[PDB]
């Protein structure tokens, strides 16, 4: 089966440029189309344009035309898309996406995981990470503030600790700064042997946090 | 390409520099025309310790040859060299070696029991080569420069100017 | 060239036609049109897409200096080593020119080779209902509307449905 | 996939088909029949043997040790060694799995030519008086039995015996 | 053979057929008559000609000697030589007689394809006025007289002015 | 002209196995069928299988099915036959034949000259050698005894005398061993003048006898 | 070599700049450094004697 792997979220200033990864894992998508799609934030998709690299196609929409550059390296079963003059009307998801044939008619049924764009004048900030202190079951958490930009990722216990965690949407505050908080549902009988820790993760800072919550 | 020769600008004080032998042939005794034969001003005389040294100041490397002597007999080394052990050294910057005669019997070839061995080198332009020695050393009178570029072949047959 | 079709008897190719490699080009009654055939053009990029991925390929053959740029090896096995590298270069070089020739003749008659396989199904389909004129085209000989043309496209056109008509016209 | 027929419009092969790799099914008023192709078969598969036996072939070269595996050499001259046999190694690689590829390609290409050999020859014999229906078939627009079948097969059918006939047939 | 045409269904050539390696023999009422064919023997010749240009090239790369045919090299380095050279005179030989064969392959389908290039083309010209007998022959089911030949032959031939005639034939 | 070439003669006991060879000289056989046949004592052909390798088949009689082995190696042009759980039932001349085609339908046209093999227990023995003693003419012999396997080969005089010579087939003794006799018929007034020597030559004991035969 | 892997081993032979300076670091008299090994076998005679400096 193939998968199409996008890179990293990005977080860009106006006027720059960026170019996002999309790469075909578990075999080649050369013989395909594969187009970029992209969501701004509460609005529907629209079509950038695609190449579909054996065949020898690379096509635009005609509004972005002359600002995306689309291309794909077929050695390495990788697609680019590499937009310019950023502004922030281009925050926004962007999505690469397989086509069921060599061209764009076709029902695009693979579809990449998405990479976040952000274009602000705002700065990338790491979070400050808190611990929230707890019958049968008990609640604790951690508390991640002020950072920048999205996303974090929060795991438990070096991810042996998947169940009865919710880490819930983030608040973006007035700041222009995000804070979210993550809470673990636990048997409280095991509160005084099972250590609990949480890891956040902040790509963009590269800030790796490592918190203990007590009673 | 062929060869360019020039002169190493060596001169000696109180040694002789013209040794001969009978197995070159010119007019009588002759030797090597590019070396000279470095001997004791006398017979049995100390061959005093030289250092001569060359600077490679052209713009292509050049090619060094010189000579270790091994004398048909020990006497004929000391005869020739005066007694005591003998050494030569030969640096350059990507080069360094020493060398000890060894005198004694061998049959004879071309009416001699002596023996002589070239050895050789490339300096590179803006390099420098010394040679120190007190006897069995033959010292070149002219480095050479290669001229270009060439084919060189091993053949049995005659030459025709005729064909390509 | 093997076939006959590319370059052959077609006069040329369509530069109007975006969609594909291979495709039709209709008159009827209605009106002119154009579309490029699915099944045939993918089969050819399907083949081209296949030998791509097969050279490029990477070597996983590591292979280490036996040679030195700063100070020279010693001069004979160094003449020995670069008489080496040279008669690999001439082979590889051989290798690589050889190659791509044959990798070429062989794309361009791949080439030839499915548009004369799309001309003589259609061919096949039409059975007695129309002829070669010989410029890849068929004289259809019964009046025939634009569905009649996609049923062709789709490979559904029934033949003794339109028989009698298209033979007295003949 | 060079000519069409097989895995193009022939839809597929005949495993009951033991005796040949290229053959006939006919159904007429008499019955239902099959038998193989020798002519065509025997063509293939000689152009397949003639392929083995070119590479099935001996070097009648020689080498010898220029290596020890018992007190290794020195070591220089033991990395040009190793360097070259390596190179070697290489080439040869190369060398086994492109011809490898290539007398495959050729020699799939070789039973497409046959096949829509068999087909065109047959098609050549009959003239006017059947059609190509398209999935490597001739319907026969006349009455035919057994021993007509055979005479398509040996190759004896006469046309302007049954022309009129199937002609007529045909309207 | 791959194609069908020569050593096919056509039973021979014609050892009398100086001035081409494809053309045209007729039988009709005023006599019977041979020419060769420009277009297609021009079009072969000129794919072999092609392939020859390519081999007959000359390697601009130059080699010397590392080798002593007169004082012998040292052993050791002789025998790492010589073992090169071999291994070399392998590639060479395997890479001369593949190159050799597999040119040869296609040079005698590339015959055959143009043999069955003329045979489909005149086909197509004469559209349904004549038959495939099958041994590289149309039977013609009009009369037909040398000035019609020719117009086939330079590729003139109008179809639909013998149409009626040739068909209740 | 090709010539199917068989391995020889083999001499077996009962319950192994036996290997035969066919070898195609002067040309491949590969693109044909190869039949394997054999003939018991007295006994009509029987068909044990055969193999057309390029093809890629290889067939078997049922009555052999299981105990026979039908192989070839296309690069020595050579076919094999290898018959397991040997008993006297399988002892016969065992022929490979070529067939007019891949398969096994047509006529088979060129046969090879045959493979003797003999199930016994026998153990190889040397003859042990008598004289048979004696008009116009005379009759005088050589018996030659109790040996195993065939053959033997008698000459008289080192073979000098070769007219009125007749060596009788052996007769296989219930023993399990050979006895066979040469009788040579000879003017009687040659008698007491030209000496008379048999000479037996039994090549698998390297046995080798010379026996005067006097009146 | 009691380790599970093969050692490399370096020495130096030191040529003295004159006879003078050997036997003062070394004393007087003929020197020879042997090395062996299963695999090696070798021997050294240093040569003392003016060489330009570096």
């Amino acid at each position: 089966q193939v998968q199409l792997v996008q890179s990293g979220a990005e977080v860009k200033k106006p006027g720059s440029s960026v170019k996002v990864s999309c790469k075909s894992s578990g075999g080649t998508s050369n013989n395909y189309a594969i187009s970029w799609v992209r969501q701004a934030p509460g609005q529907g998709l629209d079509w950038m344009g695609g190449i579909s690299p054996i065949f020898g196609s690379t096509a635009y929409a005609q509004k972005f035309q002359g600002r995306v550059t689309i291309s794909a390296d077929i050695f390495s079963n990788t697609a680019y898309m590499e937009l310019n003059s950023l502004t922030s009307e281009d925050t926004a998801v962007y999505f690469c996406a397989r086509h069921g044939n060599y061209y764009y008619y076709s029902g695009m049924d693979v579809w990449g995981q998405g990479t976040t764009v952000t274009v602000s004048s705002a700065s990338t900030k790491g979070p400050s990470v808190f611990p929230l202190a707890p019958g049968g079951t008990a609640a604790l958490g951690c508390l991640v503030k002020d950072y920048f930009p999205e996303p974090v990722t929060v795991s438990w216990n070096s991810g042996a600790l998947t169940s009865g965690v919710h880490t819930f949407p983030a608040v973006l505050q007035s700041s222009g700064l995000y804070s979210l908080s993550s809470v673990v549902t636990v048997p409280s009988s095991s509160l005084g042997t099972q250590t609990y820790i949480c890891n956040v993760n902040h790509k963009p800072s590269n800030t790796k946090v490592d918190k203990r919550v007590e009673p | 390409g062929g060869i360019d020769k020039e002169t190493m600008g060596f001169t000696y004080s109180g040694i002789r520099t013209n040794g001969t032998t009978s197995a070159c042939r010119r007019s009588g005794s002759s030797f090597y025309a590019e070396m000279k034969w470095l001997l004791s001003n006398t017979d049995n005389a100390a061959f005093p310790q030289m250092t001569k040294s060359y600077k490679n100041t052209r713009k292509d490397p050049a090619l060094i040859i010189w000579g270790i002597h091994h004398s048909g007999s020990t006497t004929e080394q000391t005869k020739l060299y005066g007694s005591g052990n003998k050494l030569i050294t030969v640096g350059s910057s990507n080069y360094q070696q020493s060398f000890v005669p060894s005198p004694g019997a061998r049959p004879q070839v071309n009416g001699q029991s002596g023996r002589i061995d070239f050895h050789w080198l490339i300096l590179n332009p803006n390099d420098t080569v010394t040679f120190s020695f007190n006897g069995a050393f033959i010292a070149l009178d002219r480095a050479s420069f290669l001229r270009g570029k060439s084919m060189g072949i091993q053949s049995e047959v005659q030459v025709d100017a005729n064909c390509e | 060239g093997l076939f006959g079709a590319i370059a052959g008897f077609i006069e040329n190719g369509w530069e109007g036609l975006i969609d594909g490699w291979y495709g039709f080009r209709h008159q009827n009654a209605q009106g002119e049109g154009t579309a490029a055939d699915y099944k045939s053009t993918q089969s050819a990029i399907d083949q081209i897409t296949g030998k791509l991925n097969r050279l490029i390929e990477k070597t996983n053959q590591q292979f280490e200096l036996i040679d030195n740029e700063f100070t020279e090896v010693e001069r004979q096995i160094g003449n020995v080593i670069n008489w080496t590298r040279d008669s690999m270069t001439e082979v590889w070089s051989y290798n690589a020119e050889l190659l791509v020739a044959m990798e070429n003749q062989h794309t361009i008659d791949l080439a030839d080779s499915e548009m004369n396989k799309l001309y003589e199904r259609v061919k096949r389909q039409l059975r007695e209902n129309a002829e070669e004129d010989g410029t890849g085209c068929f004289e259809i000989f019964h009046k025939c509307d634009d569905d009649c043309m996609a049923s062709i496209r789709n490979n559904t056109y029934d033949h003794s449905k339109y028989r009698e008509e298209a033979i007295q016209n003949r």
